RNA sequence: CAUUGGAGAGUUUGAUCCUGGCUCAGGACGAACGCUGGCGGCGUGCUUAACACAUGCAAGUCGAACGGAAAGGCCCUUGGGGUGCUCGAGUGGCGAACGGGUGAGUAACACGUGAGUAACCUGCCCUUGACUUUGGGAUAACUUCAGGAAACUGGGGCUAAUACCGGAUAGGAGCUCCUGCUGCAUGGUGGGGGUUGGAAAGUUUCGGCGGUUGGGGAUGGACUCGCGGCUUAUCAGCUUGUUGGUGGGGUAGUGGCUUACCAAGGCUUUGACGGGUAGCCGGCCUGAGAGGGUGACCGGCCACAUUGGGACUGAGAUACGGCCCAGACUCCUACGGGAGGCAGCAGUGGGGAAUAUUGCACAAUGGGCGGAAGCCUGAUGCAGCAACGCCGC
RNA sequence: UGGUUGAUCGCGUCGGAAGUGUAAUCUUGGGGCUUAACCCUGAGCGUGCUUUCGAUACGGGUUGACUUGAGGAAGGUAGGG
């Protein structure tokens, strides 16, 4: 039968998933009709990435997803989409945001308390 | 995996000041060992493989590591050997070094392996660390009263702080305007010719 | 054998050997006795022939003792050479 | 009427080639020329390769330019039948 | 309407220039050896004997198909209730053709690439249209008897099914006749008529889960074909089912695939046939490039599973942990006869310059069966070992 | 392998379009492992092939001219061919 389930991929211990679709026959890391998404668990909020409309598609034509990728589905909306279901479709929170042009414009400037806590530590030293 | 045998030595056989000044290289003009005093021929290899070891044992780093940067330097589009000596100034002890909390960059390396240094906000022991654009390297709080640190702070002043570099002395904060170039880096060495070595 | 499954299998495997030699058989004497009756000529006797050797042909297919393809192979020549024997 | 998916689309390979053997009942072996360059020096050589082809009536004789279109195995060496002569040069 | 890229040196002479070979500086490795040896991260680790293998494990699962009750578990004066969960052995379904291994064979439509099947098959899965009718006879288990050292074998009796077999009823299955539109020759397809025919299974803890048959989808496989990639002419002739034709047979399917008859073809100095070597490729190394070398890990295809041959079962078979026969081996034997195949994982012997632990876990991903809880998984995830490689300290 | 030239075909050749060239590798842009190796991700590459639509300068095919290459006729002619 046509499956979609998870490539694993990656290093040691870090382990990323690529959504794919093959038969069950095939081996696990092997070639793939088609590539829908990723699946970075490692990650913080893990990160999940499915094409709505391939799996759309391929729901519709009869693959069967593995217990994993139903609950990537189930995250993604997917898996209420096709067999509609009372789920709550958690889309995936985002694993927040750093910056860095902004924190160097805030320190450039920062200067004050930079030098201050910096004469302060000269006092230290003076402690010291 | 690192140097620590004399650096005179190495000075003194490669003819140029490694680091620091006013020392036993009163005894410059010749390399080390029985046999200094004579003439020499100083083949084109020689000439080459001198800037290259004078590059190396400037900033501490080892043939193979060496090598990998010029590969990299290589591949990158532009200068080569600007591209390299921009590598080897990204290099953290030598980012260290060159805001002036270190003495020396055996120093700055001590204190970088040691991880008395934060990379905007994240904690590093890595010599080699490249650091990028825009980056904070911060002093570790529990280490801000480092015997060499407050040396550094009172020394500071005769020191020159290149252009790409900002630092807080006190405040022990370096923030990279931009990654240097080759009129920023300081002029001792022929990348000219470590490039020409690389190549027979 | 070393596995139970597999000996399993081989008694199977002999049980469904004797049924269908037993049903491959019984479809070679049916075609064979309708070669034999267009041989003689027969008008009446190669037609009844003919139907009970194309009905068990289709009632070996759908027991899967013979591919559908086969049975309809079968089949058409035997309707065939009975078609020539009424012309 | 409402036929299926007409067209079929998927057409079949020709060749144009130039018979060689007319001497075997409903075949011809037809030789067809192609040219490429040189994997290695680049000059256009001139590859030529001997085709069975399907002729019923045996409308073909020595000498004659004919087309050919690609079949199913109609025989242990047979793949392709005649679809017109282009010259008859006789 | 610019480039990301190219280094030499020594050596023939008394000396010179040229030609010219030899040698060296570079990079690389599935490497080995010598000396030496701190750690971590990520990889990699029998290239030789496809040599012979002790031992454990590597494929099972389903009581919601069935008779049941040998264990555990509840209820009962120890047996007894099959009574409920559960459950060996047995029937039955599915899986066992995947995953994993190796590279011996193969110079070939095997592989790469691109097409064709109007010559194809496709279990489970999805979708849609019809249905799920009426009977019957056995048998394993069990029981008894006989034989055998064993492996086990043969009788008597007895028993249930979604096991097996009559029948009815069902198209797009056979044959045939009209007619519409058409292709690439054999033709494809729409509509109607005649005629002969082809199925099924029940079960449940009522929440389920299933059965048969048309048509599509998806998936996987099969065959055919153009082009492409070794060496050898100190191999020049090769072939007689061979090349083509017609009828029959066979097959999922085209076909000398097979057969009968007829014809005399087919291939070849543009290298047939023969010899040598070799799994092929994505890639890897090197190189300015063009090329040259290579085919470890990983991924795709192929081939093979003690050697040779064969079929069986099945939707599907080179059937690794299946069967049959033969050969060579090993083992058991009461001498009558039996049992077996690490190129699965770990491991041993052996060969070799040389390559590891008889480890842990199914927690993750993948797979098999089950309605499910779940069970199985030497796939895999991990750990051990070795400076073998890369990187960092 | 091919002198000059008309016409035509569009096989070579050239230019678009569609399909294909799995993934990994590789080049490169981002991101993650404290850095790196390594890993993930976007793109390129995949140097080809098939299908299809154009162009006709050149090569070639088909076809027709021209005489300068080539050969022949007539006359002249040298020679131990
Ligand atoms: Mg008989
Ligand atoms: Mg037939
Ligand atoms: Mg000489
Ligand atoms: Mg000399
Ligand atoms: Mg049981
Ligand atoms: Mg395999
Ligand atoms: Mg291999
Ligand atoms: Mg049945
Ligand atoms: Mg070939
Ligand atoms: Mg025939
Ligand atoms: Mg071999
Ligand atoms: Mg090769
Ligand atoms: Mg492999
Ligand atoms: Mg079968
Ligand atoms: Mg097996
Ligand atoms: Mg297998
Ligand atoms: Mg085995
Ligand atoms: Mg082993
Ligand atoms: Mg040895
Ligand atoms: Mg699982
Ligand atoms: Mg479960
Ligand atoms: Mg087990
Ligand atoms: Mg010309
Ligand atoms: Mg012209
Ligand atoms: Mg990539
Ligand atoms: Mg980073
Ligand atoms: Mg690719
Ligand atoms: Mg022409
Ligand atoms: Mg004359």
């Amino acid at each position: 039968a046509t499956k979609i389930r998870l490539k694993r991929l990656g290093k040691i211990r870090t382990p990323h998933y690529r959504v794919v679709v093959m038969d069950s026959r095939a081996k696990r890391d092997g070639r793939a009709i088609e590539e829908i998404g990723q699946y970075h668990p490692k990650a913080d909020p893990s990160v999940i990435v499915i094409d709505s409309e391939r799996v759309q598609y391929w729901l519709g034509v009869g693959a069967q997803p593995t217990e994993a990728v139903v609950a990537l589905l189930k995250r993604t909306g997917d898996w209420q989409k096709f067999t509609g279901d009372t789920s709550p479709s958690g889309v995936k929170p985002q694993p927040e945001r750093p910056n860095k042009d902004d924190l160097f414009n805030a320190a450039l400037a920062e200067a004050d308390e930079a030098p201050r806590e910096a004469i302060t530590k000269k006092s230290e030293g003076a402690a010291a | 995996a690192r140097y620590t045998g004399p650096l005179t030595k190495k000075s003194r056989r490669l003819g140029t000041d490694l680091v620091g000044n006013d020392k036993s290289f009163e005894r410059r003009p010749y390399p080390p060992g029985v046999h200094g005093r004579g003439r020499t021929k100083d083949s084109e290899y020689s000439l080459q493989l001198r800037e290259k070891q004078k590059a190396r044992y400037a900033y501490g780093v080892l043939e193979k590591q060496f090598r990998r940067y010029y590969e990299e330097a290589d591949r990158a589009q532009g200068k080569t050997g600007d591209v390299l000596l921009q590598i080897l100034e990204s290099r953290l002890d030598n980012v260290v070094y060159r805001a002036g909390l270190a003495a020396t960059r055996r120093q700055a390396r001590q204190m970088v392996s040691h991880g008395h240094f934060l990379v905007n906000g994240k904690k590093v022991n890595i010599p080699s660390y490249r650091v990028s654009t825009h980056d904070i390297i911060d002093v570790r709080e529990k280490s801000k009263d480092l015997p060499p640190i407050v040396i550094a702070r009172e020394t500071f002043e005769t020191r020159d702080v290149p252009a790409w570099l900002e630092v807080r002395p006190n405040k022990g904060r370096i923030l990279v305007h931009q990654l240097p170039t080759r009129d920023q880096i300081v002029i001792d060495v022929n990348e000219q010719a470590i490039v020409e070595l690389y190549s027979k | 054998p070393n596995i139970k499954s597999q000996i399993k299998r081989v008694k199977t495997n002999e049980k469904s050997r004797q049924r269908n030699k037993a049903v491959k058989s019984a479809l070679r004497t049916y075609v064979r006795n309708f070669r034999r009756a267009a041989e003689a000529g027969d008008v009446e006797a190669a037609t009844k022939a003919a139907r009970v050797a194309n009905r068990q042909l289709d009632k070996a297919a759908s027991k899967g003792v013979i591919h559908k393809n086969q049975a309809a192979n079968r089949k058409s020549a035997i309707s065939k050479k009975l078609n020539s024997l009424a012309a | 009427m409402s036929e299926n998916t007409a067209e079929r689309t998927t057409r079949r390979k020709v060749r144009e080639g130039l018979v060689v053997s007319d001497k075997m009942n409903k075949t011809i072996t037809v030789m067809v020329e192609d040219r490429v360059k040189h994997p290695l020096y680049g000059k256009v050589m001139t590859k030529s390769v001997r085709l069975k082809a399907h002729d019923e009536n045996n409308e073909a004789g020595m000498g004659d330019r004919v087309r050919i279109m690609e079949t199913r195995p109609l025989s242990a060496t047979k793949r392709w039948r005649l679809v017109e002569i282009i010259e008859k040069a006789k």
